[PDB]
C-alpha cells in the first residue's frame, strides 16, 4: 500500500498540540564525565533517546511553573529510564531541551505545552524529591564514544592516498570497498570480512536495506551517532532491551545492537499475554516522516510511543471511532484491546475521506508490546 | 599484576620513512631511515652504507624530510609525530662525540580537527621559506621557517576542498604554490593555489584539471627547467603545467597498483615508482627543449616496497614494512633496463603471530614468529647466544678428542690438530688453509689419545691407555716413554706444561715432565674409581693442588701435590659418576668447575693456598654429559662446555655466566691458533670437525625461512618435531578453468593433500614444517571458500596422541555474518597428515584453546567447551551465550578470558561440578582491542588503539555483587607498537613473569611484574631520569608514554617503561647521583635507606638480563 491524500510531515508537527509555539534555537551540552544537577518531571514515564521528540502537556501547577523556569535557564531536564515503575527506581536517562513552548490561560486554565528533544545520556547519582514535589536527580554525563576506523592504526602510509574511493553509484562495490578499506588486514590476526562486523558505513547500509522496507517511499543521516539513534528510536522492543540499548556508548555497538534486534525481532506479541501474536515486522510502515514509530501525547499529558502497522490481528474494537486530539490528521481513533487479556494495545486509524491512503491502520503503543524471535543485547 | 614494566627486546625492523641528502655534513652523502621510533643515519659510500648515528624518539615519526634554508651550510631535518610533536634538527659532531640537537620545536596540534582520511602530509618548499602540514580536514597549516620561529609557530588557511588525497610544492613558480589532487561530488581533480606570504591565505593557482582518473593519488613535483607535476593513477600517469598536458596508460602498469616515488636524477628526468607487489618501475620524462611524452619501464622485483630512495652508482634502498629492507644495484643497451639484489637487511615485521619453542628450559629458549606478508611471508627463528663463523669442514667421523700443536718450537703459532678415535689416533697439518693429513714421528696412531700437546724444554707429550710418550721437537723422536708397572691401561688423563698425573683405575700417579724424561714421583690409591682429573696451573708451569672426581664416594675432591693429602671432600648427590673437572680462574677469581654424567654442572670456588668449596651452585647444561674445555678470549679465559647445548662460561662482576653458543651438538673442542685460522676454534661432532671463530658478544641470531606467501597462525610440536602453520596464497581466476602468482610453501611441499577433489582468490593451507630443516614436509588445502582461523596443537581426553586441531569459517561474499565453519582434528602420523575427525560448527571459529584435556572454543558469539571421547569424536558438553564475539580466548586453570574488536572484556569460569560457565565479571569500554593475554588470576593484559597497554583487575574490594562483577582500569600506557600477539615465554633464564608480544613493525616486548615497593622506586627514578635524559626534539616522555586516542589523553599508570630505566646505565656517575639522591632503596627489611648510584647501578644491570641485548649501531 501506498500513502495517499496524507502529508508524512503532519505526525512530526503535533498539530493536535495546538497553534504556533515559540522556538528557541540555544543548545547546551554538558561535559563528558561531568557531575550535573538536572530536574525530572514527575508522572513522565518514557525512556528517551538522544535526538527523539518528546511531545508533553502539563496541567499541574508545580509542573507548569517548573518548566516556566526553565524556559528562562538552560532549558533542560532530565528523563529517567526507570528500571523500576513501581519502586521510581532508575540507573540510567537522558536530558531533554526544550525547543517548542506554548502557555494556555484560556477559561483560567493553565496548561503548558512543550516539545523537547533528547540531547545526553547520563548515570543517575541520586534522586532527591523537592519541596515543590519536583524531583532533582544528580547525574554523570555519559559521553559519546566516537572511534576511528578499524584501519587507522595498522594502516601502511603508501596505501593512505588510497583511503579514499570514487562515488557509490551495488554488491561488486562493496565487494570492491571491502578488499581496498581493508588491505591492512593483512597485517593483524583478523580477515577483511571480519573488520566489515565493525564498520559503521557497511552497517549502516545493512539496516538502510532492512528500514527501506518499512519506508518504501534516502533521508536518513549520514553520521553513524545521529543514525543508529534515529533507528534507536523506531525499533519497537520492551523496556529492558530499551535501557540497553541506551547505555551503549558506540554508534559502532549500537548499529550492530540494532541489526541483532531487526535480524531476530520479528514478531509482535501482547506484553501482558506475552505469547498472543498482534503484528509482524512485514507490516510495518512509516506514516510519519520520523520512521515507523514516534512518541505522542494524549489529553491527559500520557506519552504513548506508537508504532504504525498496516494490519493487526487478535483485537478487539471498543467505542466508536473519533476524531478527538488525533495524533494522524484525516484519521479517527478506535480503541483496541487484546481479545485474550483485554490490554490496551493501542488503536486502529480509520480514514475519515474516502480519497485517502491507507484507508485504516493501527497504531500499537511500543508498552503493551513484547518483540519474539519465533522458533538480552548483542553488541 | 597491577605494576608491569615494559622493555623492548627488538627494536622495530620495519621501514616506514626513507630520505637523502647532506645532515652529517654538505661534503657527506647520508641516508636517513625511520623506523616508527627510531631514525637511523647512515653515510652513503662507494662500497655500501656507514652506520654514524641512531636515535630513539619520544613519538612515533609520521614526517621526515630533510631541507636547507638559506645561510645553513647543511641540511636541517625536519621531524613530526603521530602526537603532532613537531621539530627541526641539526647534526651536530665533534670528534667522536656525536649529538642531534633540536633548533626548534612545538606541538601543532589544534584543539578542534577531523583527521584527514589519507593522513598526516608534511611538505616543504623549494625556497624553504616553510612547512606546509595537512593534518586536518579543511586546512592547511603553515609554519614559517623565519630563524626566530624556534617555538614553530603556525596559521591555518582554510582550505573549501575537504576530501584532500595528496599535496606538493610545485617548482619553478613565482611564490609558494601548493597542487593537490581531490575528491568532491563531480569526482577527482587536480588544483592549485599559490600561498600569499603578506595575506597568509590562498591566491587562484596556475592552472588546474578536473575530472583526472577516479583513482589518481599520488603527486609529484617535477623541478626546474620543467616543472608542473606528474599525477601517478590505478591504471594512468599524466602530466600538467599552465599549458602542457600529457597522458600515458601503459599495460606495463595495467594490473599494478603505484603506492611510492622516488626522484632519480635533480633534473626529475627519471623516477623509480613501486607497486604494492614488489614491481620497481623507471618513468621517464622524454624532451625534445620541451617535455614531450611519458615512458615507464618495469625494472624488475624488489620486495614490497613501502618507501624507495636512489642513492647513488645506481644503488637504490628499498624500504619495506612485509619484508626485509634492500640495497637494489640497477645495471639498467644489450639488455633491458634491469634490477640486481645486493644486500639485504633483516624485518620481522608484521608479526601476526609467535611460540616459544624450550620455554621450560631455563633461558635457551627460541622465539619463532609468523612474520611478513604475501611473497615476502616467511618464519623468523630467534634465538640468543654466541655465534661461530664457520670457516671449514672436513668430513671426519667418531671423532673422541681434538688437541692443538706446535710441531715448530720457532714458531708460536699452532700448525697442527691432533684428533683421537675409538683405538685410534690421526694426526692433521695446517698450511694457513690447507689441511693435510700427516704422520708425527715418535706419536702412535695404534691408541686413543687422552691428552696430547706441547710440553716443557722445547717437548711434545702423547697420553695414550698404553702409556705416556715425552717427544723431541727437534728430533721428532720418543725421548722417554713412561708405562705402568704392571702394563694395565690408564683410565684418567690429566696433564699441563711440567705434571702429568694419570689414572690407573682406582690407583693415581704423578709423573713430571723433564729433559728427555718422565720421573715417576708418587703412587697413591683412592677409595673409589678415578672418574675425572685435572692439574690446571693456577705458578711457573706447576700447579700445587690436582682435582679428582670418583665413582663410589660420586665426589669431587681437591688433593695435594706431591703427597696426595686429601684438602677438602664434596659428595656431589645422585647416582651419575662425574664425567669432567676444571680448575680455573675467572676474573682474579679462582673456581673448579665439575661436569656429571647427566649435564649438570658444579661451580664452587677455590682458595689457591687453601683448597676448599666457596659456594655450592649448581646450572644444568644439558642432557648429554659436558665436556669443559678452558681457552683464551683476550686477556681474560674462558671455558667452552660440549654438549648437545654447548655453552661458553665466562666471569662478569666477579660472578660465572653462562652464554649458549649458536650451535647444534658439538662433542669436543679446542682453540686453534693457526696462521690461516687465527685466534680460531676446533669443533667435533659425531661427524664433522669444523675450524670457526667465536663472535666478539652475544647477539641475535635470526634465521629466516621464506615461505613465499602469508604465514598466518603457528604452534609448535615436541612429539612430532615440527610444526603446524596456517598459511595463505593469492591465486586469481584463469581462462582454462583458478592459478597461482608464483610457487610457494603450500605448492612446494613434500607430500599434500586436499580437503575435496580475473578476480583474486585466497587458498587456505596447514603446512607440517620439520623444526630442524624447515622444509615443508606437508601442505593439507582447506575447502574452497573456507578460512583456516585457529590452531593448536594438544592431547585431549585420554588419548596418547598430539593432534593438530583447526577453526575454520565459510566465508561467502553475499553472507556478512558467518553461517557455517568446522573444527578439523589432524594428526601427524609417520609422513603424512591424517584427518581424525571434524566437528561442523555453525559459525566462524575465532579461537581455540586446550582447557584441562578439553578443547574450548570460541564460535561466533559464544564459547564451546568440546569432550574428546574415546570413539574419537568431539562431543558438546556446555556453551556460554555472550552479548559480544567471543573473537580472543584465554585461560588460565578454570578461569577464561573472553575478549571483542571493541575492548569488550568478559570473565567467566567453568564449574565442573555443575557442567557449565558462570559468568564471573566484565568490562565494556569501546575502543579497538587487538589482542589480550592473562597475568595473573586477578590481572588481565591488552593492547587497545591507539597503540596503547592496559591492565585491568578484578576487584579486591568485593564490597557487593556489583563491585565484584567489574573489572577496575589499573595500568595504561602508550606503548607505541600494535601489539598482534601476547604469549608467555622465557627469553634469558627481581621480577616475576614474563609476556612476550609481537607488533606489526616488528619489535618484540616483553612485560613482567613488579612488587608494590619496586614500582614506586622504578616510577620516582623515571621522573629524576626525565630531568637528566635530553629528548630529541624536546618531547616530555611523560606526554609520550600518556595513554592516547584522537579524542583522549590520560597519563600512564601501572606500567615502567624500562627502556628509560636502562638508559640510567649510560648516563654520567655525576648526573647518576643526581637521579638517587632522594631515592629510598629497600633490600628487603623496609627499611628504607638512602639508593647509592651502585645500588642503582646493580639493580638496573640484572633488569637489563631479563631480556635480548641490543646492537650498537655505528661501527
Ligand atoms: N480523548 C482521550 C481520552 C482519554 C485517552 C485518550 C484520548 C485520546 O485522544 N487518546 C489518543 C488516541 C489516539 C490519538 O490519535 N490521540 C490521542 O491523544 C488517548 O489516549
Ligand atoms: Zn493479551
Amino acid at each position: 500500500p501506498n500513502i495517499i491524500n496524507f502529508d508524512t510531515s503532519l505526525p512530526t508537527s503535533h498539530t493536535y498540540l495546538g497553534a504556533d509555539m515559540e522556538e528557541f534555537h540555544g543548545r547546551t551540552l554538558h561535559d563528558d564525565d561531568s557531575c550535573q544537577v538536572i530536574p525530572v518531571l514527575p508522572q513522565v514515564m518514557m525512556i528517551l533517546i538522544p535526538g527523539q521528540t518528546l511531545p508533553l502537556q502539563l496541567f499541574h501547577p508545580q509542573e507548569v511553573s517548573m518548566v516556566r523556569n526553565l524556559i528562562q535557564k538552560d532549558r533542560t531536564f532530565a528523563v529517567l529510564a526507570y528500571s523500576n515503575v513501581q519502586e521510581r527506581e532508575a540507573q540510567f536517562g537522558t536530558t531533554a531541551e526544550i525547543y517548542a513552548y506554548r502557555e494556555e490561560q484560556d477559561f483560567g486554565i493553565e496548561i503548558v505545552k512543550v516539545k523537547a528533544i533528547g540531547r545526553q545520556r547520563f548515570k543517575v547519582l541520586e534522586l532527591r524529591t523537592q519541596s515543590d514535589g519536583i524531583q532533582q536527580a544528580k547525574v554523570q554525563i555519559l559521553p559519546e564514544c566516537v572511534l576511528p576506523s578499524t584501519m587507522s592504526a595498522v594502516q601502511l602510509e603508501s596505501l593512505n592516498k588510497c583511503q579514499i574511493f570514487p562515488s557509490k553509484p551495488s554488491y561488486k562495490w562493496w565487494q570492491k570497498y571491502q578488499k581496498r578499506k581493508f588491505h591492512c588486514a593483512n597485517l593483524t590476526s583478523w580477515p577483511r570480512w571480519l573488520y566489515s562486523l565493525y564498520d559503521a558505513e557497511t552497517l549502516m547500509d545493512r539496516i538502510k536495506k532492512q528500514l527501506r522496507e518499512w519506508d518504501e517511499n534516502d533521508s536518513l543521516p549520514s553520521n553513524p551517532i545521529d543514525f543508529s539513534y534515529r533507528v534507536a528510536a523506531c525499533l519497537p522492543i520492551d523496556d529492558v532491551l530499551r535501557i540497553q540499548l541506551l547505555k551503549i556508548g558506540s554508534a559502532i555497538q549500537r548499529l550492530r545492537c540494532e541489526l541483532d534486534i531487526m535480524n531476530k525481532c520479528t514478531s509482535l506479541c501482547c506484553k501482558q499475554c506475552q505469547e498472543t501474536e498482534i503484528t509482524t515486522k512485514n507490516e510495518i510502515f512509516s506514516l510519519s516522516l520520523c520512521g515507523p514509530m514516534a512518541a505522542y501525547v494524549n489529553p491527559h499529558g500520557y506519552v504513548h510511543e506508537t508504532l504504525t502497522v498496516y494490519k493487526a490481528c487478535n483485537l478487539n474494537l471498543i467505542g466508536r471511532p473519533s476524531t478527538e486530539h488525533s495524533w494522524f490528521p484525516g484519521y479517527a481513533w478506535t480503541v483496541a484491546q487484546c481479545k485474550i487479556c483485554a490490554s490496551h494495545i493501542g488503536w486502529k486509524f480509520t480514514a475519515t475521506k474516502k480519497d485517502m491512503s491507507p484507508q485504516k491502520f493501527w497504531g500499537l503503543t511500543r508498552s503493551a508490546l513484547l518483540p519474539t524471535i519465533p522458533d538480552i543485547l548483542c553488541l | 599484576m597491577s605494576y608491569n614494566y615494559v622493555v623492548t627486546a627488538q627494536k622495530p625492523t620495519a621501514v616506514n620513512g626513507c630520505v637523502t641528502g647532506h645532515f652529517t655534513s654538505a661534503e657527506d652523502l647520508n641516508l636517513l631511515i625511520a623506523k616508527n621510533t627510531r631514525l637511523e643515519i647512515y653515510v652513503v659510500t662507494a662500497e655500501g652504507l656507514r652506520p654514524v648515528k641512531e636515535v630513539g624518539m619520544y613519538g612515533k615519526i609520521a614526517v621526515m624530510e630533510l631541507f636547507r634554508p638559506k645561510g645553513e651550510s647543511k641540511d636541517l631535518l625536519f621531524i613530526l609525530t603521530a602526537k603532532y610533536n613537531a621539530c627541526i634538527l641539526e647534526y651536530k659532531q665533534s670528534g667522536e662525540s656525536i649529538d642531534i640537537i633540536t633548533r626548534a620545536h612545538g606541538n601543532v596540534q589544534d584543539r578542534i580537527g577531523r583527521p584527514s582520511e589519507t593522513g598526516i602530509i608534511g611538505i616543504i618548499d623549494p625556497e624553504c621559506r616553510m612547512i606546509g602540514l595537512r593534518l586536518y580536514d579543511g586546512l592547511f597549516k603553515v609554519i614559517p621557517l623565519d630563524r626566530d620561529n624556534k617555538e614553530l609557530k603556525a596559521f591555518n588557511i582554510r582550505l573549501e576542498e575537504l576530501h584532500v588525497i595528496d599535496v606538493k610544492f610545485l617548482y619553478g613558480c613565482q611564490a609558494p604554490t601548493i597542487c593537490f589532487v581531490y575528491q568532491d561530488p563531480q569526482g577527482r581533480h587536480v588544483k592549485t593555489y599559490e600561498v600569499s606570504l603578506r595575506e597568509k591565505e590562498f591566491n587562484k593557482g596556475p592552472w588546474k584539471q578536473e575530472n583526472v582518473e577516479a583513482e589518481a593519488s599520488m603527486v609529484i613535483a617535477v623541478p626546474e627547467p620543467f616543472g608542473g607535476a606528474i599525477i601517478i593513477g590505478q591504471e594512468s600517469i599524466t602530466y600538467h603545467n599552465g599549458d602542457k598536458y600529457l597522458a600515458i596508460a601503459p599495460p606495463i602498469i595495467k594490473q599494478s597498483t603505484i603506492v611510492c616515488h622516488n626522484r632519480v636524477d635533480p633534473n626529475g628526468s627519471r623516477y623509480l615508482l613501486g607497486d604494492m607487489e614488489g614491481r620497481l618501475f623507471m618513468l621517464l620524462l622524454e624532451k625534445e627543449v620541451t617535455l614531450k611524452d611519458l615512458r615507464v619501464e618495469l625494472l624488475g622485483e624488489t620486495s614490497i616496497a613501502e618507501c624507495l630512495t636512489y642513492l647513488d652508482n645506481g644503488v637504490v634502498f628499498v624500504g619495506s614494512r612485509l619484508g626485509d629492507s634492500q640495497l637494489v644495484k640497477l645495471n639498467v643497451n644489450e639488455q633491458g633496463s634491469y634490477v640486481v639484489a645486493m644486500e639485504t637487511f633483516t624485518n620481522l615485521g608484521p608479526i601476526v603471530d609467535m611460540c616459544v619453542v624450550d620455554l621450560e628450559r631455563q633461558g635457551q629458549g627460541q622465539l619463532v614468529t609468523c612474520s611478513g606478508a604475501f611473497k615476502e611471508g616467511s618464519l623468523r627463528i630467534i634465538r640468543n647466544g654466541i655465534g661461530i663463523h664457520e670457516h671449514a669442514s672436513i668430513d671426519l667421523p667418531g671423532i673422541k678428542g681434538l688437541w692443538p700443536l706446535r710441531s715448530d718450537p720457532n714458531r708460536e703459532t699452532d700448525d697442527t690438530l691432533v684428533l683421537s678415535f675409538v683405538g685410534q689416533t690421526r694426526v692433521l697439518m695446517l698450511n694457513g688453509e690447507e689441511v693435510e693429513e700427516t704422520e708425527l714421528m715418535g706419536f702412535v696412531d695404534d691408541q686413543q689419545t687422552f691428552f696430547c700437546g706441547n710440553v716443557a724444554h722445547q717437548q711434545l707429550i702423547q697420553i695414550t691407555s698404553a702409556s705416556v710418550r715425552l717427544v723431541s721437537q727437534e728430533p721428532k723422536a720418543l725421548v722417554s716413554e713412561w708405562k705402568e708397572p704392571q702394563a694395565k691401561n690408564i683410565s684418567v688423563a690429566s696433564c699441563n706444561s711440567s705434571q702429568v698425573v694419570v689414572a690407573v683405575g682406582r690407583a693415581l700417579y704423578y709423573l713430571q715432565i723433564h729433559p728427555q724424561e718422565l720421573r715417576q714421583i708418587s703412587h697413591t690409591e683412592m677409595e673409589h674409581e678415578v672418574a675425572c682429573l685435572d692439574i690446571t696451573p693456577l705458578s711457573n708451569g706447576l700447579s700445587p693442588l690436582c682435582a679428582i672426581g670418583l665413582w663410589t664416594d660420586i665426589s669431587a675432591r681437591i688433593l695435594k701435590l706431591p703427597s696426595f693429602e686429601l684438602l677438602h671432600k664434596e659428595m656431589l648427590g645422585g647416582e651419575i659418576i662425574p664425567r669432567s673437572i676444571l680448575m680455573t680462574t675467572f676474573e682474579s677469581s679462582h673456581y673448579l668447575l665439575c661436569a656429571l654424567g647427566d649435564g649438570a654442572l658444579f661451580y664452587f670456588g677455590l682458595n689457591i693456598e687453601t683448597g676448599l668449596l666457596s659456594d655450592r651452585k649448581k646450572v644444568t647444561l644439558g642432557t648429554q654429559p659436558t665436556v669443559l674445555r678452558t681457552f683464551r678470549s683476550l686477556s681474560t679465559t674462558n671455558v667452552f662446555a660440549c654438549s648437545d647445548r654447548p655453552t661458553v662460561i665466562y666471569s662478569s662482576n666477579h660472578k660465572l655466566v653462562f652464554s649458549n653458543v649458536n650451535l647444534k651438538e658439538v662433542n669436543y673442542m679446542c682453540p686453534l691458533n693457526s696462521d690461516g685460522y687465527p685466534d680460531s676454534l676446533a669443533l667435533a661432532n659425531n661427524s664433522t670437525l669444523t675450524i670457526g671463530t667465536i663472535d666478539e658478544i652475544q647477539k641475535l641470531h635470526i634465521r629466516t625461512v621464506p615461505l613465499y606467501e602469508s604465514p598466518r597462525k603457528i604452534c609448535y610440536q615436541e612429539v612430532s618435531q615440527c610444526f603446524g602453520v596456517l598459511s595463505s596464497r593469492i591465486e586469481v581466476q584463469d581462462t582454462s578453468g583458478t592459478t597461482a602468482l608464483r610457487p610457494s610453501a603450500s605448492t612446494q611441499a613434500l607430500s599434500s593433500s586436499v580437503s575435496s577433489s580475473g578476480e583474486e582468490v585466497e587458498v587456505h593451507n596447514l603446512l607440517i614444517i620439520d623444526q630442524h630443516t624447515f622444509e615443508v614436509l606437508h601442505a593439507h588445502q582447506f575447502l574452497q571458500n573456507e578460512y583456516a582461523l585457529s590452531l593448536v596443537s594438544c592431547k585431549l581426553g585420554k588419548d596418547p596422541n598430539t593432534y593438530f586441531i583447526v577453526g575454520t569459517a565459510m566465508v561467502y561474499p553475499e553472507e556478512a555474518e558467518p553461517k557455517q565453519g568446522r573444527i578439523v582434528v589432524f594428526q601427524y602420523s609417520d609422513g603424512k597428515l591424517q584427518t581424525v575427525a571434524e566437528k561442523e560448527v555453525k559459525g566462524a571459529v575465532y579461537s581455540m584453546v586446550e582447557f584441562n584435556g578439553k578443547l574450548l572454543a570460541s564460535i561466533n558469539s559464544t564459547v564451546r567447551l568440546y569432550e574428546w571421547t574415546t570413539e574419537k569424536e568431539l562431543r558438546t558438553e556446555c556453551n556460554h551465550y555472550n552479548n559480544i564475539m567471543a573473537l580472543y580466548l584465554k585461560t588460565k586453570g578454570d578461569f577464561i578470558l573472553v575478549g571483542d574488536l571493541m575492548r569488550s572484556v568478559l570473565l567467566l569460569a567453568y564449574k565442573p561440578m555443575e557442567g557449565n560457565f558462570e559468568e564471573i565479571a566484565r568490562d565494556f569500554n569501546p575502543n579497538w582491542m587487538s589482542a589480550v593475554e592473562i597475568l595473573d588470576d586477578d590481572n588481565f593484559l591488552g593492547a587497545e588503539n591507539a597503540f596503547n597497554l592496559f591492565v585491568c583487575q578484578k576487584d579486591s574490594a568485593a564490597t557487593t555483587d556489583e563491585e565484584r562483577q567489574h573489572l577496575q582500569e589499573v595500568g595504561l600506557f602508550h606503548l607505541g607498537e600494535f601489539v598482534n600477539v601476547f604469549c608467555h615465554g622465557s627469553l634469558v633464564m627481581p621480577t616475576q613473569g614474563s609476556v612476550l608480544f609481537g607488533t606489526v613493525n616488528g619489535m618484540i616486548g616483553l612485560v613482567t611484574s613488579l612488587s608494590e615497593s619496586w614500582y614506586n622506586l622504578l616510577l620516582d627514578m623515571q621522573n629524576r631520569l626525565n630531568k637528566v635524559i635530553k629528548s630529541v626534539g624536546k618531547i616530555e616522555h611523560s606526554f609520550w608514554r600518556s595513554f592516547h586516542t584522537e579524542r583522549k589523553t590520560e597519563p600512564a599508570t601501572g606500567f615502567i617503561d624500562g627502556d628509560l630505566i636502562e638508559s640510567f646505565l649510560d648516563i654520567s656517575r655525576p648526573k647518576m647521583q643526581e637521579v638517587v639522591a632522594n631515592l629510598q632503596y629497600d633490600d628487603g627489611s623496609g627499611m628504607k635507606r638512602e639508593a647509592t648510584a651502585d645500588d642503582l647501578i646493580k639493580v638496573v644491570e640484572e633488569l637489563t638480563r631479563i631480556h635480548w641485548s641490543h646492537p650498537q649501531f655505528e661501527k
